[PDB]
RNA sequence: GAAGAUGAUCAGAUACCGUCGUAGUCUUAACCAUAAACUAUGCCGACUAGGGAUCGGUUGUUGUUCUUUUAUUGACGCAAUCGGCACCUUACGAGAAAUCAAAGUCUUUGGGUUCUGGGGGGAGUAUGGUCGCAAGGCUGAAACUUAAAGGAAUUGACGGAAG
C-alpha cells in the first residue's frame, strides 16, 4: 500500500488490533451487573476482576479470578453496562 | 569466512548443550551438532525369515525389531558417508533426501 | 549513534578522547616523546660531521647481488658510531 | 552407433522447411531430388543428408514434428482446432437449470445486482 | 610456531626470568 | 465516466461463476487482498468477481490503445492457456508466444523471434516469470492474469482469476477477446451474441 | 530511550518518502514538531498534517506528496550566530537556490531565509530540501 | 531551470511518476507508460484519444504498481468502487 | 549500408526522430550505435585506461586486454565504455561502440545568480562504484573543473566547466573511479528541484505516433 | 584418565593405536578471574517487506475427541493479538565481497551513550605498579627490523574427499 486512510481505519481491523496499537487506546474491559441465582441484587462487577467478588446480600462468590477475564460461577448471569 | 549461518550446529537462544560421544570413536560432540540417525532394523536378514519361521514353535510369531539412535561426529559421519559434501547452494537444502 | 558523544556539553570527553588516541600515530609519538632527540644518532639534526674509523663494503640484500661500499664513522657531537654510504662511482678512494 | 551429426541434421531439415511438397516418403527419389537442390561435395554426405530427410517426412506424416515449419503445417492446424460441442459445456444445461455454487458465495450473488437460482452446496471441508 | 605453543613457551621463559631475579 | 452497459451482465455473471473464476488460492499475499471478497470455511478464498469483471474492461481498454495489433504479445507456459492465446492472437491480430519463451527475445536483437511489442499479456506470472522479467528491460507494460498467490512485481494490471482451473483460464481470454473486439467495432454492439463459443479457447487433451 | 521527539518524527518521514508512501504517522507530537511541520507547508514540502488528540503526548498523521528529498535534524541544537549561518547552509543544503535551514530563535521556529530578513539568530533545528 | 533573460535553458525536461511523483530517469528501462483508451457512449474506442499514466521503475519492482493504477483509474473515473481508501 | 533491426532505428533512419532528448524523454532503450551517429555527430572519444587481465589455464596465462573509453559532446551528453578483447585495437574499437550506447544527458546548473548559460551542476551529486565514491559540488564561474585528471577529462566532455570534486576510496582503480563518476553525473536528472516541481502532461511515445513508419 | 610405565608401528618415535594407571574428574569450606567466555555483531530508542511455523499468556469461534450422560472439563481446530527463540523469499537499501530485516534509515554524512583500533613484527615481551598462596591476572613500552602482512572472491593446479 502507498495511499492509506490512516485517520479512519476500517473498524474491522480495529476489532482485531491490540488495544495499545489502535489509533487511540481504549480498554476492551467493561462492567457487568451480575444476577446471582440465590437472589436479585444489582452488583457491578469488573470483567477482568482480580478479587473473588461476593454479593452484598448473600455471601456467595460471584466470580473466581482468572489470568484474564474472571469466570463467573454457575447460575450467575451478567448484563453488560 | 562464514561457511554456514547456523555455524554447523543448532544452538540458538541457548548457552551450552551437553555433549555426546561418537558411536564410532567415542569423541565428545555437542548434542545439537551430532549427526543423529534413527535405526529400526530386523533381527534377521530378509533371507533368514524362511528358516526362522519353520523352526518356530509359535504359530505366526512376529519378529521383534532392532531399535537404535546412532550418534556421529562430523568426522565419523563423513568417513562412513552418512553425510556428503554438498555444493555451496545445495548446502542450504535441509529437507531430508528422498530415499524411502 | 556513531559511538562518540554528541551532547552540546561533551567537549571535554571529545578533547580527551582524541588526545589519548594521537599516541597511536607514529609521527606524533616521535615528536612528543622526543625519540630523535634522545636516541637518533644525529640527535634530531639534519647533517652530522664525524670521523671515519675505517672503510667497509657491505653485501646487498636479495634479490640483488653486489657489495655496497660504506664507511664506519664516529660522530663528534654525541660519540656514536654509525655506517655511512658513499653514493657515486669510484670515490671510495677520495674518503680516507 | 549410427547417430546423425548436426551438419546432416540441420542441412536436411532446412530442405523440408523450403521444399516440403516435392519431397516424398521414398529414399531414391529423394536421393535424386536432393542431388539437384543442394550442392553436396560428397555422395556419402548426400546419402547421409537424404536419409534423415525422408525419416523426418515419415515423422511429419504420423504427427506434428518439432522445429520444422513449411508454411502448410500450421495453416492446416488453423482450421482443424475449431472443434466446438453443440452444448456450450458452460451453460446451465448439464445441471437442473441453475448454478451449484457454495453457500458462502450465495451472499456474493446477493451483494451484486443478480438474482440467480442456486442449489446451495455446503462443503465445509 | 602455533600461537598457543608460543604463548606457553614464553610462560616457561618468563618464569625463568622471575627465578633469576629472585637470587639478587 | 462509462456507459452503464459495461456493468456485469447477469449472463456473464452466470458464465464467470460457472467456470469457478471466483475460487482464489488458499494463501493470499498482501498485495492481492483487496480482490478477496470473503473466506470459505474449508480454506478456499473467494475472488471478488465484481472487481474481476471490472478489471477485464480496464485491461481491454489498454489493448485498444495499442495502434498495431501486432504490437500486443500474449504468452503462456501453462497448457491450459496454450490453446486460448492462439485464437486470441488470431481474432484480435495479436502476436502469440506459444510454448517456452526463449530468453533474449526482447533484449537480444539478433535472435530469430526478436519482438518489440508495446504490451505483454501474461497467463500466470509465476509460470511466466521470464517474459515478465525481460519486459522490465525494454520498457514494456505488462498485464497479468493473477491469482491470490501470484507475485505482483512488474505487473501493472492484475486481473484476479483462478489460474489453476481448466475452464477459468479459457473463459478470461474469451472475455478479453470479446471486449477488445467490441471496442474496435468488429462486434457491432454489446447486446448481440458472438460467433465464438466459450468452448473455443478451452484447452483440449490429445485424446479427443 | 526516546531522547528527541523531533528526530524520531523526521526519521519516519524520510523512511516513508523514500519508499513512496503518501502518508506517515508521527507519535508522539510536540509543539516543536507541529511548528516544524508548518514551515514545510509554507514551502509546500508536505500537504496537510492531522493532529490526533488522545489526552496524551498526541499523534500526528502527515500527507506526503513526494516533492521532498530529505528532512532531518542536527544534533545537538548548536548555537548559531548570524555569521555562522553561511557555513551551516553550505554543508547542509544541496544548492544555494533551494533548501532551508530551520532555526529556533526568540522570534519563533523559522528557516534561514526569513531568519536573514529580520536579522535574528538562535539554535539550528534542522534542514529541509 | 531558466536563466537571467528568461529563456528555458533546461533541455530534456523529464517526466514524473503518476504514483510517487519521482523523476523518471533516461535509463529507467523498467519504467512503463500505461495508456488507457477513451470510450464513447456507444461503446466504441475513440481513435487517437488516450488516458496516459507514467510509472516509475521503482513502484513496479515493489509490486505496488498494480495498486497505483487502481487508485489512479478510480480518481479519473476509469474504475468504480474497486479501490478502497480505508484499509 | 545500415539496416536497422529495431523500431526506433527505423524511426531515426528517417526524419521521424531528430533530437536525442526525444529518446531521453521516454527512456527508450538504445541497442544499435548507428542511431546517435546521425543524431550526435559531434562526439569526442579518448582512451582513459588500458589494462591486461590474465586467466590461469592448465598451460599458462590467457591474457586479454581491457580498455576504458569515455565519449562526450561537450554539451551535456556523455557515455562510458568498458570492453575486454584479445587485441588492444578491438578492445578500444568495441568500447567506443558501447560507450555510444550508454550516452546520457546531464543537467548543467547555476551556482549563485543565473546570469548567462548554465555552467555547473544544479546540486551536489555522488556516485559509488565499488569502494570509490565521487562527489560533485557546484562551483562558482571562476573555478575550473576541480578534480583529478581522470575525473577532470570526463567532466570536460560533459560541458561542465565549474565543479568541485572530492573522491574517497581506492581512486587508483580507474574502472570504479569512472563508473562512480559516471553514476554521479547521471544523478543530475534524478534530484527533484523546485523548478522541476511543475507537473506536465505525458506526451505519447514517438513509437506510438509513428507506429506505421516503424512496423518492420 | 594428564604424569609415569609398558605392547605395537616406524629409520626414529618417550606420538597417533592397545594395557594399566598417579593427580584430576565428585563433594564440602575457601582462592583463582581466564576461554573461538562467538551471534567473532555493545546497550537503550523509533521507522522501513512480505510469508509460514513455534513457546507462554490473553481474547472469540468447532462435522473434533473426551469427563460422564452433557454442561463450568481437558485436548484438538480455526481466527486475532502482545511478548520471545528463530526460520524462508526478495533486495527498496548496504557492503570489498561473502553476505545482511540488520551489517538498512551512512558525502542527501548528526537519536543518546560506553568501550576499542591506526601497516606487519619485536610484543602482550621488558620494566614499574597493583591483586593472587602460587599458577598467573590487570595496566603495559621502547630499541631494533620490515614492504608488505591480511580480507573476500575468481581462474588454474593439486588432494592419502565425494559423485
Ligand atoms: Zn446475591
Ligand atoms: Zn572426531
Amino acid at each position: 500500500v502507498l495511499v492509506q486512510d490512516l485517520l479512519h481505519p476500517s473498524p474491522a481491523t480495529e476489532a482485531k488490533q491490540h488495544k495499545l496499537k489502535t489509533l487511540v487506546q481504549q480498554p476492551r474491559s467493561f462492567f457487568m451487573d451480575v444476577k446471582c441465582q440465590g437472589c436479585l441484587n444489582i452488583t457491578t462487577v469488573f470483567s477482568h476482576a482480580q478479587t473473588a467478588v461476593t454479593c452484598d446480600s448473600c455471601s456467595t462468590v460471584l466470580c473466581t479470578p482468572t489470568g484474564g477475564k474472571a469466570k463467573l460461577t454457575e447460575g450467575c448471569s451478567f448484563r453488560r453496562k | 569466512p562464514k561457511k554456514r549461518a547456523s555455524n554447523g550446529r543448532n544452538k540458538k537462544g541457548r548457552g551450552h548443550v551437553k555433549p555426546v560421544r561418537c558411536l564410532n570413536c567415542a569423541r565428545c560432540v555437542p548434542k545439537d551438532k551430532a549427526i543423529k540417525r534413527v535405526t529400526i532394523r530386523n533381527m534377521v536378514e530378509a533371507a533368514a525369515v524362511r528358516d526362522l519361521s519353520e523352526a518356530s514353535v509359535y504359530a505366526e510369531y512376529a519378529l521383534p525389531k532392532l531399535y537404535n539412535k546412532l550418534h556421529y561426529c562430523v568426522s565419523c559421519a563423513i568417513h562412513a558417508r552418512i553425510v556428503r559434501v554438498r555444493s555451496r547452494t545445495d548446502r542450504k537444502i535441509r529437507t531430508p533426501p528422498q530415499r524411502k | 549513534g556513531k559511538g562518540k558523544p554528541r551532547g552540546l556539553n561533551s567537549a571535554r570527553k571529545l578533547r580527551v578522547h582524541r588526545r589519548n588516541n594521537r599516541w597511536a600515530d607514529q609521527a606524533y609519538k616521535a615528536r612528543l616523546l622526543g625519540t630523535a632527540f634522545k636516541s637518533s644518532p644525529f640527535g634530531g639534526s639534519s647533517h652530522a660531521k664525524g670521523i671515519v674509523l675505517e672503510k667497509i663494503g657491505i653485501e646487498s640484500k636479495q634479490p640483488n647481488s653486489a657489495i655496497r661500499k660504506c664507511v664506519r664513522v664516529q660522530l663528534i657531537k654525541n660519540g656514536k658510531k654509525v655506517t655511512a654510504f658513499v653514493p657515486n662511482d669510484g670515490c671510495l678512494n677520495f674518503v680516507d | 552407433g549410427r547417430v546423425r551429426t548436426k551438419t546432416v541434421k540441420r542441412a536436411s531439415k532446412v530442405l523440408i522447411e523450403r521444399f516440403y511438397p516435392k519431397l516424398t516418403l521414398d529414399f531414391e527419389t529423394n536421393k535424386r531430388l536432393t542431388s539437384e537442390i543442394a550442392v553436396i561435395q560428397s555422395k556419402r554426405l548426400r546419402n547421409k543428408i537424404a536419409g534423415y530427410t525422408t525419416h523426418l517426412m515419415k515423422r511429419i506424416q504420423k504427427g506434428p514434428v518439432r522445429g520444422i515449419s513449411f508454411k502448410l503445417q500450421e495453416e492446416e492446424r488453423e482450421r482443424k482446432d475449431q472443434y466446438v460441442p453443440e452444448v456450450s459445456a458452460l451453460d446451465l444445461s448439464h445441471t437442473n437449470g441453475q448454478l451449484e455454487i457454495d453457500a458462502d458465495t450465495a451472499d456474493l450473488v446477493k451483494s451484486l445486482g443478480f438474482k440467480i437460482p442456486v442449489q446451495t452446496v455446503s462443503i465445509s471441508a | 610456531m602455533r600461537d598457543k605453543w608460543r604463548k606457553k613457551r614464553v610462560r616457561r621463559l618468563k618464569r625463568k626470568r622471575r627465578k633469576v631475579r629472585a637470587r639478587s | 465516466s462509462l456507459p452503464a452497459s459495461f456493468d456485469l451482465t447477469p449472463e456473464d455473471a452466470k458464465l464467470l461463476l460457472a467456470a469457478n473464476v471466483h475460487l482464489g488460492a488458499k494463501n493470499v499475499q498482501v498485495h492481492n487482498k483487496p480482490y478477496v471478497y470473503k473466506t470459505r470455511p474449508d480454506g478456499m478464498n473467494i475472488i471478488n468477481i465484481g472487481k474481476t469483471w471490472e478489471k477485464i474492461v480496464l485491461a481491454a481498454r489498454i489493448i485498444a490503445a495499442v495502434p498495431n495489433a501486432s504490437d500486443v504479445a500474449v504468452c503462456s507456459s501453462r497448457t491450459f492457456g496454450q490453446r486460448a492465446v492462439l485464437k486470441f492472437a488470431a481474432h484480435t491480430g495479436a502476436t502469440a508466444i506459444a510454448g517456452r519463451f526463449t530468453p533474449g527475445n526482447f533484449t537480444n536483437y539478433i535472435t530469430r523471434s526478436f519482438k518489440e511489442p508495446r504490451l505483454v499479456v501474461v497467463t500466470d506470472p509465476r509460470t511466466d516469470a521470464q517474459a515478465i522479467k525481460e519486459s522490465s528491460y525494454v520498457n514494456i507494460p505488462v498485464i497479468a492474469l493473477t491469482d491470490m498467490d501470484s507475485p505482483s512485481e512488474y505487473v501493472d494490471v492484475a486481473i484476479p482469476c483462478n489460474n489453476k482451473g481448466k475452464h477459468s483460464i479459457g473463459l478470461i481470454w474469451w472475455l478479453l477477446a470479446r471486449e477488445v473486439l467490441r471496442l474496435r467495432g468488429i462486434i457491432p454492439d454489446r447486446t448481440t451474441e458472438w460467433s465464438v463459443m466459450p468452448d473455443l479457447y478451452f484447452y483440449r487433451d490429445p485424446e479427443e | 530511550t526516546r531522547t528527541s521527539v523531533l528526530a524520531d518524527a523526521l526519521n519516519a518521514i524520510n523512511n516513508a518518502e523514500k519508499t513512496g508512501k503518501r502518508q506517515v504517522l508521527i507519535r508522539p507530537s510536540s509543539k516543536v514538531i507541529i511548528k516544524f511541520l508548518t514551515v514545510m507547508q509554507k514551502h509546500g514540502y508536505i500537504g496537510e498534517f492531522e493532529y490526533i488528540d488522545d489526552h496524551r503526548s498526541g499523534k500526528i498523521v502527515v500527507q506526503l506528496n513526494g516533492r521532498l528529498n530529505k528532512c532531518g535534524v542536527i544534533q545537538p541544537r548548536f548555537n548559531v550566530k548570524i555569521n555562522d549561518i553561511e557555513r551551516w547552509t553550505d554543508n547542509l543544503l544541496p544548492a544555494r537556490q533551494f533548501g532551508y535551514v530551520i532555526l529556533t530563535t526568540s522570534a519563533g521556529i523559522m528557516d534561514h531565509e526569513e531568519a536573514r530578513r529580520k536579522h535574528v539568530s538562535g539554535k539550528i533545528l534542522g534542514f529541509v530540501y | 531551470m531558466e536563466n537571467d533573460k528568461g529563456q528555458l535553458v533546461e533541455l530534456y525536461v523529464p517526466r514524473k511518476c503518476s504514483a510517487t511523483n519521482r523523476i523518471i530517469k533516461a535509463k529507467d528501462h523498467a519504467s512503463v507508460q500505461i495508456s488507457i483508451a477513451k470510450v464513447d457512449e456507444d461503446g466504441r474506442a475513440i481513435a487517437g484519444e488516450n488516458i496516459t499514466y507514467a510509472l516509475s521503475g521503482y513502484v513496479r519492482g515493489r509490486g505496488e504498481a498494480d495498486d497505483s493504477l487502481n487508485r489512479l483509474a478510480q480518481q479519473d473515473g476509469l474504475l468504480k468502487n474497486v479501490w478502497s481508501y480505508s484499509r | 549500408g545500415w539496416t536497422p533491426v529495431t523500431k526506433l532505428g527505423r524511426l531515426v533512419k528517417a526524419g521521424k526522430i531528430t533530437s536525442v532528448e526525444q529518446i531521453y524523454l521516454h527512456s527508450l532503450p538504445v541497442k544499435e550505435y548507428q542511431i546517435i551517429d546521425l543524431l550526435l555527430p559531434d562526439l569526442k572519444d579518448d582512451v582513459m585506461k588500458i589494462r591486461s587481465v590474465q586467466k590461469q589455464t592448465r598451460a599458462g596465462q590467457r591474457t586479454r586486454m581491457k580498455a576504458v573509453v569515455v565519449i562526450g559532446d561537450s554539451n551535456g551528453h556523455v557515455g562510458l565504455g568498458i570492453k575486454t578483447a584479445k587485441e588492444v585495437a578491438s578492445a578500444i574499437k568495441a568500447a567506443i561502440v558501447i560507450a555510444k550506447l550508454s550516452i546520457i544527458p546531464i543537467r548543467r546548473g547555476y551556482w549563485g545568480s543565473n546570469l548567462g548559460q548554465p555552467h555547473s551542476l544544479p546540486c551536489k551529486v555522488t556516485g559509488k562504484c565499488g569502494s570509490v565514491a565521487v562527489r560533485l559540488i557546484p562551483a562558482p564561474r571562476g573555478k575550473g573543473i576541480v578534480a583529478s585528471p581522470v575525473v577532470k577529462r570526463l567532466m570536460q566532455l560533459a560541458g561542465v566547466e565549474d565543479v568541485y570534486t572530492s573522491s574517497s576510496g581506492s581512486t587508483r582503480t580507474t574502472e570504479n573511479t569512472l563508473k562512480a563518476a559516471f553514476a554521479a553525473i547521471g544523478n543530475t536528472y534524478s534530484f527533484l528541484t523546485p523548478n522541476l516541481w511543475a507537473e506536465t502532461p505525458l506526451a505519447a511515445s514517438p513509437l506510438e505516433v509513428y507506429a506505421e513508419e516503424a512496423a518492420a
